[PDB]
């Protein structure tokens, strides 16, 4: 699992309602937050499944 | 919309919703076949919501129009979230009435002091206030000194500061591509800013009177 699967989501500093996942690492789940819309940082993901896919395990 | 008050339906009959699935994004009708939003709201293809209040609730006064051309400021930087500006043609003419009417573009650029308002279904940091239900907040528009030392080396020229130094009251997430409107004209689209209503992070948004030329050339280019 990249290490950026255990930064917490970043919504950042523009102001759009863009549903976004991310990996929780301590709940160990892909979970939804609310992005901005500029400067996404890594552990952002458009479904579900590139969350999984990703940073689902090791 | 953090610290502000329920709009009077239909008080800011220029105030769009962008919905691709759901409310992502606000928008301004400038005119029966165009809208202006924020280039970081861009999508392809993009369904405006006219004629709403309660954005979850079906009132009988909204259209739903898609859209055909969605057109990002061509200098537009994500990163310096600089020219956070786009157009968006209508697929089929709004119509114009008591619910839906245009906001007019800015003649001049306004002046730090002036008072506007600025609205949207964005966060409200309140489980009172309802985000659903558009939401009006008054905001002054302040001096680029002040806005330049909240933001240092951040603020170019399409970007003005408007709000409060002390919080309290801001644009949120949710909020982005809609409207300021002072004294009947369209002088910013909601962009961004470090958090919402924090001390000493007032809103940053899109100055559109620096913008009269592309945004009429560009809506009389087909
Ligand atoms: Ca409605």
């Amino acid at each position: 699992r990249p290490d950026f699967c255990l930064e917490p989501p970043y919504t950042g500093p523009c102001k759009a309602r863009i549903i976004r996942y991310f990996y929780n690492a301590k709940a160990g789940l892909c979970q939804t937050f609310v992005y901005g819309g500029c400067r996404a940082k890594r552990n952002n993901f458009k479904s579900a499944e590139d969350c999984m896919r990703t940073c689902g395990g090791a | 919309i953090v610290g502000g008050y329920e709009c009077k339906p239909y008080s800011q009959p220029h105030q769009v919703s962008l919905n691709s699935g759901y409310h992502f994004c606000g928008g301004s009708l400038v005119n029966e076949n165009w809208v202006v939003s924020a280039a970081h709201c861009y999508k392809s293809r993009v369904e405006v919501r006219l004629g709403e209040h309660n954005i979850k609730v079906t009132e009988g006064s909204e259209q739903f129009i898609s859209s055909s051309r969605v057109i990002r400021h061509p200098n537009y930087s994500s990163y310096n979230i600089d020219n956070d500006i786009m157009l968006i043609k209508l697929s089929k003419p709004a119509t114009l009435n008591t619910y839906v009417q245009p906001v007019a573009l800015p003649t001049s650029c306004a002046p730090a002091g002036t008072m506007c308002t600025v609205s949207g279904w964005g966060n409200t940091m309140s489980s009172t206030a309802d985000s659903n239900k558009l939401q009006c907040l008054n905001i002054p528009i302040l001096s680029y000194s002040d806005c330049n030392n909240s933001y240092p080396g951040m603020i170019t020229n399409a970007m003005f500061c408007a709000g409060y130094l002390e919080g309290g009251k801001d644009s949120c997430q949710g909020d982005s591509g809609g409207p300021v409107v002072c004294n009947g004209e369209l002088q910013g689209v909601v962009s961004w800013g470090y958090g919402c209503a924090e001390p000493g992070n007032p809103g940053v948004y899109a100055k559109v009177c620096i913008f009269n030329d592309w945004l009429t050339s560009t809506m009389a280019s087909y």
